[PDB]
């Protein structure tokens, strides 16, 4: 009942789109990962890519995490990846979100789960 | 296998 590795595509996986619908995806989207029953996540990312293609990243190029762990992995190449965050004009608990599309090289943390 | 845990950036 939330392993890490399942907190992890309930956050961040959307294999079911090759890319964002349009300017409401972010608002859908948060909604139904449940990322805005307590308060509105401010910020999270959706890989539109499949499950495997994402955990083939561990197995990429390793660097350095952003606080200096060793366990960060760079895709090699880009994936479609749908940016959401909270407009300045987002109160709890009716949440909006700004929905960015871009093709990205994505860094993700492995671990064994 | 090592899997993510945790989306750390974008590019």
């Amino acid at each position: 009942k939330e392993t890490a590795a399942a907190k992890f595509e309930r956050q961040h996986m959307d294999s079911s789109t090759s890319a964002a619908s349009s300017s409401n995806y972010c608002n859908q989207m948060m909604k139904s990962r449940n990322l805005t029953k307590d308060r509105c996540k401010p910020v999270n990312t959706f890989v539109h890519e499949s499950l495997a293609d994402v955990q083939a990243v561990c197995s990429q190029k390793n660097v350095a995490c952003k606080n200096g762990q060793t366990n960060c992995y760079q895709s090699y190449s880009t994936m479609s990846i749908t940016d959401c965050r909270e407009t300045g004009s987002s109160k709890y608990p009716n949440c909006a979100y700004k929905t960015t599309q871009a093709n990205k090289h994505i860094i993700v943390a492995c671990e064994g789960n | 296998p090592y899997v993510p845990v945790h989306f750390n950036a974008s590019v």
